[PDB]
């Protein structure tokens, strides 16, 4: 009722407009300087928003929406600053744009227009949407501070590590230690545990980030929230306790929802960290049904197929909310390696792990990353390479080696493996030989390591007369490669 | 300086720590803000390095009212050379604001700085002249045949307007002479009192055998030729005599 | 290509007629709209012989198996030809106003009732099965007219399900190019859609179906709720540049440029004097239509990314001469669509008063971005969408080489086609192996435009988009532009 | 069983209706732990869900997440919100894309805004007063 | 050492023992065909970015002392302050490499880093 009365009185006062605006400006500016402000007290923003749409006809036949600054005669910059603090939505950006337009129109006749860039950057950071990230990663960056120097390195992680600990003096002395774990969890194998153990001298949840991603139940001595409960469940899923794990799962699931649903009033990219954790905690729940009873190849293939069908729709998704669920899948598939005792069925889960790491490398090489597609090599060389197969997983190795700027070992491993593949001819080998030939044929045609007259009769030719939708796709790929 | 030459990134960044924790406590005008921009341009960001120079020139222009005089030329030369390869702004500004102001302002270090500024301006003007020549050789050649075909009532007014447009667009063919004049004036002024860049002595001759045959370039180096040394023109006698 | 040599060799025409048969067998809706473009290419009421023979052969091969609906579409297209020919200037030039008067002699397109095949409205592609879901149920003739380029005709069609859609019939205008090169837009859209990284965001280029009828005639689609900015921003009675700012003028902006074109040395001075007193007011286009800030931000970001993608599409596919009337903005989606496409790919740098800016980007467009301008989102979206074709360089160039070797090509500069579209502003102010050579030249030009520059340097995506956006906002070059380009 | 037979009467409710029945029935109380528990069976229709998400070329078909968030926010204020949020945290969907900001999805005010005079505020106040019963 | 397979290994060992400019040119880019993990880091002397994430792959492999000594040398080249924490936490032959980061930054200020030439 007040949101409409404030407009009905201003439309009738015609005079009292300045007296009513003097109080509104003070009410909007009193919330600054870290004053007392919370919910049910920001009705001024709602009143100003209602006075921008329903007050267009309250004035005479003039002053369109382009001139809505005289609707309440308040400080649009202060209104945007107050809205970005509490609401933090598109309304704050709209108020900031209106303030900038009013300041530009007033020039044709937190001051001096210097806080506008800071307000825009804060609004973009609070939004976090695709357009907000695009505007933050280039443009409106006129304050190269030591803290905002790492806010634009979200894509590349190589230079971001040398530009993070560059300054030992940071705010609250927690932003450096709290981000060291997140920067070392992106690319590392075992150097994170030593750093976590030496950093003992708020951030206890990040300490388990490296443990829950590799050897969760084996690093139980890493104790010197959501991730803590997840690590407790990962420890408790060793086929000896189930009620405690199922209870901790629910207690963790009902934990993070409160603060992520109460504060987030409107967003499009803030619910992605929510659904990522939801999927990561649901995957272990679905896997626990397999740990409660025996292991069967049929149900294992079925759950792998349904997981692949759930992950194939994530093709239009970056690593911001996929690395956690991938790490959870890896650890829940690796935890069953110790309690196998299923010798006749061990190769089943071995091939499952092989295919999972192949898919992980495929999805990691598409985002120009280097260490993540190399993480897949560890498991397939420490557990899968114990039998020295002919050709089942030696493709993503060459792929991740060619992804680098060395172009030497990737072109040699294929020549080393074809020599034994040609002798092992006397299934999957028939369909993988064509792609193994096509990969080398396409990799030696862009670097010119040999004359092109050899692959015409040796490599690209033999990939035709040798070779089931996968076989058809492989033949299609080989034919298109030869054609191009 | 020695770390940026080996394509390394972390070692030249290590130099920033001491100069920002102990030397940057006084916030000088311009004494060490060059290697920061250099090490930031060494990366693949190309934004902070191009923004710090615009941030510092604004406070350097007000501090004009020593080392500042000799560093004000290189502070502009670096930005002029960095915006000519990324095309962040139009090239018509540095010709009168950045590369121009680095000449009339400016001791072997000062001579080396003037040499660097003159050679940078000369190579930029040479690139502009090459662009103009390529444009006049491609677009004009493609348009001449079209005009000759259209030349074969109301069409007389269109032909007169096209002739007027040609007599107006020959302004660029007349202004490329000025584009070359500044290049030659910078080439004749750089090589004197300077070494390590003796490979630019025949680039001027490239714009002299056919470009100076009808222009006024024959009368400018005869007055400024008494200061330039001929001890560096040894690879020139093989074609200059011809 | 089939219309080139139907009597040549022994097996060439045979295999060609056998391959153009399965398409008419499986997707007749895709081919019956394109066979009429060559079957009725010389219909005048009140080389080419081989094309007519090929058209007769195609009609005879289609009518043998297809039902009696073969001549229904022919009569329907003859109805559009009659609509495009019978139109007179003494009836609907100054009689547009606000009413929608119909035409008497047409009479429901010679009293048609329903067609078994759908019209140019929409069609979803199939995967191996026949589809007859959408068809023509009825029709009404209102004869709307909203435009003044060359007496445009706007009609409405109500097919199945009862949906009203507007169509545009053009007269004395070559829409063959607007139908053969417009498909490159949807080709590039599919190219950027195949890429997984370019699928997180939309950045899609909106397309519209166009079916040509004959020479100097064509039919295109008109989406409901699309108004060009030329009549919505710069106008005497309805335009934010005039109705909102009463201090400055609107009409004399063109006169000041017409008085400058008569001269050259004071061009930059006149441009600076005109721009110092005139700012852009296009930024007020989004909040005057959506009061909700969420939808406002969605629409403004969609518009920014759409114009950023269209700029690069235009730079890579030519299509110069981007005036204020061709660019068409949508009200419900805020997306820019090119509707005229008068000139070919590479024609602006060789016509009188040559075009300098490779695309359409003025102060109004740069203000429509918001408060950050180009540095925030525009340039990043450009450098993101410019690398989607560098990974598939051997694919996007294959469309130009197959669309330039057609016999009906009209992309070369003719003495009449290069002046018929430019003499109207002049009147308002005054109140062969050479073809193959130019084709190869423009092919090399488009090959060097991407992943390179004419300066000889590399100029990767980190600098190419910056060069492109700097060639847009430059008053020294804008002073050398055409006066009718920007008011 | 009777409710299931009446809901599945001449309707499979698998592709779109299965989600529409849970997205359009958000007018009940906060203890709507039945629809959230029944929506957990969407894992068996992943092949249809992927096709439905791929066919969506506009800003739609993603209102399920907004409805779940609204239900969670309404249950957080009332009592017995543990089981409610546990049942609501079963979306099993991570492809909510092609959007930048979700709308309020309110049509009661849009239907009543047909009046053009200043009495629209009075009608809105009367509706807001009659809604509290 | 038969079948002519030891010749490449002998040539590589001779080039590594020489270490001259010609030896470095022969080693760079790849001289022998060996996919071993030990020879994977012998060609990354120029670049240090990818060379740091390739030394943590031989954790299960033997000779952990050499792996630790190489990780220390790789973390002493490019780093600001993350080397002191690693040296303090790696305590659980290589004592000379522990002072490599201390003597390069705040030598007299890091006197408590004790838990040869460089010593």
């Amino acid at each position: 009722l007040s949101t409409h009365v404030q407009g009905f009185f201003t439309s009738c006062l015609r005079f009292s407009q300045t007296s009513r605006s003097t109080t509104p400006a003070n009410l909007d500016s009193e919330s600054e300087h870290f004053f007392r402000c919370c919910l049910d007290k920001k009705s001024q923003r709602t009143m100003l928003a209602v006075v921008d749409y329903m007050r267009r006809q309250k004035r005479p036949s003039s002053g369109t929406i382009f001139n809505d600054a005289f609707w309440l005669d308040l400080n649009y910059l202060e209104v945007a600053k107050v809205a970005q603090s509490c609401a933090a939505h598109f309304t704050a950006l709209l108020y900031a744009e209106i303030y900038a337009d009013k300041k530009s129109m007033d020039d044709q006749e937190e001051e001096t227009g210097i806080s506008l860039q800071d307000l825009l950057l804060e609004i973009y950071r609070s939004i976090g949407e695709p357009d907000s990230l695009y505007g933050c990663g280039g443009g409106k960056m006129l304050q190269p501070i030591t803290r905002l120097r790492t806010y634009e390195h979200e894509a590349m992680w190589g230079k971001a590590l040398v530009t993070y600990d560059l300054e030992t003096a940071i705010p609250s002395s927690t932003r450096q230690a709290g981000i060291i774990q997140a920067l070392q969890n992106l690319g590392l194998c075992h150097i994170l545990s030593v750093y976590l153990k030496g950093l003992d001298y708020e951030l206890e949840e990040l300490h388990y980030q490296a443990a829950w991603r590799n050897m969760q139940w084996d690093h139980c001595t890493s104790v010197s929230s959501y991730h803590e409960s997840l690590y407790n469940a990962l420890q408790s899923l060793r086929d000896r306790e189930f009620s405690t794990f199922y209870e901790s799962l629910k207690y963790a699931r009902v934990k993070e929802v409160e603060e992520m649903c109460k504060r987030s009033l409107e967003s499009v990219y803030s619910l992605y960290p929510t659904l990522s954790r939801l999927q990561a905690i649901g995957e272990l729940e679905s896997i626990g049904e397999l740990f409660s009873r025996s292991v069967t190849h049929r149900q294992l293939s079925e759950v792998y197929i349904k997981w692949q069908k759930h992950s194939q729709l994530l093709k239009d998704s970056d690593f911001s909310f996929q690395e956690p669920i991938m790490a959870l899948r890896t650890v829940i598939l690796e935890i069953l390696m110790e309690k196998e005792m299923d010798n006749s069925q061990r190769e089943c889960i071995k091939d499952i792990l092989t295919k999972h790491l192949v898919e992980l490398s495929i999805l990691a090489r598409t985002f120009k990353n280097t260490q993540l597609p190399e993480r897949a090599i560890f498991q397939i060389k420490q557990y899968n390479s114990v039998s020295c197969g002919v050709s089942e997983w030696q493709l993503e190795e060459a792929q991740v080696f060619w992804a680098k700027k060395e172009q030497s070992l990737a072109l040699s491993i294929l020549k080393q493996m074809i020599k034994k593949l040609d002798a092992s001819c006397a299934p999957s080998l028939k369909l993988t030989y064509t792609e193994c030939l096509r990969v080398c044929g396409n990799w030696l045609a862009e670097t010119c390591l040999e004359n092109p007259a050899v692959i015409m009769q040796t490599y690209l030719e033999k990939a035709v007369e040798v070779a089931s939708d996968e076989l058809r796709n492989g033949k299609m790929k080989a034919f298109l490669s030869l054609a191009r | 300086i020695l770390a940026r030459t080996f394509k390394n990134t972390q070692l030249p960044e290590r130099a920033i720590f001491q100069i920002k924790q102990y030397n940057s406590v006084s916030c000088g005008v311009s004494e060490w803000q060059l290697e920061e921009a250099q090490v930031f341009w060494a990366k693949k960001e190309q934004s902070l390095a191009l923004s710090i120079l615009k941030q510092m020139i604004k406070k350097l222009d007000a501090s004009c009212a020593p080392s500042l005089k000799l560093t004000y030329t290189e502070c502009l030369r670096v930005c002029g050379n960095w915006l000519a390869e990324t095309c962040l702004e139009n090239p018509a500004v540095i010709m009168q604001t950045y590369l121009e102001k680095a000449v009339e302002v400016a001791s072997d270090e000062l001579r080396n700085g003037k040499m660097k500024a003159f050679l940078s301006l000369a190579r930029f003007s040479d690139t502009q002249y090459q662009r103009i020549e390529n444009y006049m050789k491609s677009s004009e050649f493609e348009n001449k045949q079209a005009l000759l075909k259209r030349a074969k009532r109301y069409t007389v007014k269109v032909q007169r307007e096209l002739e007027l447009d040609e007599l107006a667009l020959r302004a660029l063919k007349e202004d490329r002479k000025r584009f070359l004049c500044k290049a030659v004036e910078n080439y004749i002024n750089c090589l004197l009192s300077g070494e390590e860049h003796d490979m630019w002595v025949f680039r001027l001759c490239s714009l002299w055998l056919e470009n100076s045959g009808v222009s006024e370039v024959n009368g400018m180096m005869k007055r400024d030729g008494m200061k330039i040394p001929t001890y560096k023109f040894l690879p020139l006698m093989y074609q200059l005599a011809a | 290509r089939m219309g080139t040599k139907m009597m040549g060799g022994l097996g060439f025409h045979e295999v060609l007629n056998n391959l153009i048969s399965r398409i008419s067998m499986d997707h007749p809706h895709h081919t019956l709209f394109i066979i009429l473009a060559l079957a009725n290419a010389n219909r005048d009421e009140f080389l080419d012989e081989d094309r007519t023979e090929a058209a007769n052969r195609i009609i005879c091969t289609i009518r043998s198996r297809r039902p009696q609906m073969v001549r229904s579409v022919e009569a329907l297209c003859d109805a559009y030809i009659i609509l495009a020919n019978l139109d007179a200037t003494q009836w609907k030039t100054q009689r547009k106003g606000i009413n929608i008067p119909a035409d008497q002699p047409i009479t429901k397109l010679k009293n048609l009732e329903d067609v078994v095949v759908p019209t140019m409205e929409i069609k979803v592609d199939h995967t191996g099965e026949y589809g007859n879901l959408v068809t023509i149920q009825s029709f009404k003739a209102e004869f709307r007219l909203a435009g003044g380029v060359n007496l445009p005709k706007i009609i409405d069609c109500v097919g199945s399900d009862g949906k009203e859609r507007r169509q545009l019939v053009k007269g004395r205008d070559d829409l063959r190019q607007d139908a053969v090169m417009q498909q490159v837009f949807q080709m590039c859209n599919t190219l950027l859609q195949r890429n997984t990284e370019t699928r997180k965001r939309k950045l899609t280029i909106c397309t519209y179906k166009v079916v040509p009828l004959s020479q100097r005639s064509g039919v295109l689609e008109w989406c409901t709720g699309t108004v060009p900015i030329g009549e919505f921003l710069v106008n005497n009675e309805d335009g934010a540049h005039k109705r909102y700012r009463p201090n400055d003028f609107s009409a004399f902006q063109c006169q000041k440029k017409m008085m400058e074109v008569q001269k050259f040395e004071e061009k930059y001075e006149v441009f600076m004097d005109v721009c110092q007193n005139f700012q852009p007011v296009f930024r007020y286009f989004c909040m005057e239509k959506f009061l909700d800030p969420a939808i406002w931000f969605e629409k403004r970001l969609a518009y920014t990314r759409s114009v950023a993608t269209s700029s690069i599409v235009g730079y890579i596919l030519g299509l110069g001469d981007r005036h204020v009337q061709n660019i068409l903005i949508n009200e419900q989606s805020a997306e820019l669509v090119h509707i005229d496409l008068g000139v070919a790919f590479e024609q602006g740098k060789i016509l009188p008063t040559p075009e300098t800016v490779p695309f359409r980007l003025t102060r109004d467009i740069v203000d429509g971005m918001g408060i950050t301008g180009v540095e925030g989102v525009f340039r990043r979206c450009c450098e993101k969408t410019m690398e989607v074709m560098r990974n598939s360089q051997e694919t996007l160039l294959t469309i130009v080489e197959v669309l330039l070797y057609d016999p009906l090509f009209d992309w070369t500069m003719n003495p009449l086609k290069a002046l018929y579209l430019q003499q109207r502003p002049e009147d308002e102010t005054e109140l062969d192996q050479s073809f193959n050579k130019v084709a190869e030249r423009v092919l090399m030009r488009l090959q060097e435009k991407l992943k390179g520059v004419e300066e000889g340097t590399v100029l990767s995506v980190g600098g190419q988009v910056n060069l492109l956006i700097q060639q847009a906002i430059d008053p020294k070059n804008l002073s050398r532009l055409f006066p009718g380009w920007k008011a | 069983h009777f409710l299931s037979v009446s809901v599945y009467d001449a309707l499979p409710l698998t592709r779109l209706e299965g989600l529409k029945d849970l997205r359009r029935q958000l007018e009940l109380h906060k203890d709507q732990m039945v629809d959230i528990m029944r929506a957990s069976q969407d894992n068996p229709q992943d092949g249809i869900m992927v096709k439905l998400v791929v066919n969506l070329l506009q800003l739609s078909k993603m209102a399920i997440n907004h409805t779940g968030e609204k239900e969670v926010l309404e249950a957080v204020g009332s009592c017995l919100g543990e089981v409610g949020p546990i049942d609501f945290s079963t979306i099993a969907i991570q492809h909510s894309k092609d959007a930048s900001y979700t709308k309020a999805l309110k049509l009661f005010e849009d239907k009543e805004l047909q009046w053009t005079f200043i009495m629209l505020t009075y009608l809105n106040n009367t509706l807001v007063e009659d809604c509290v019963k």
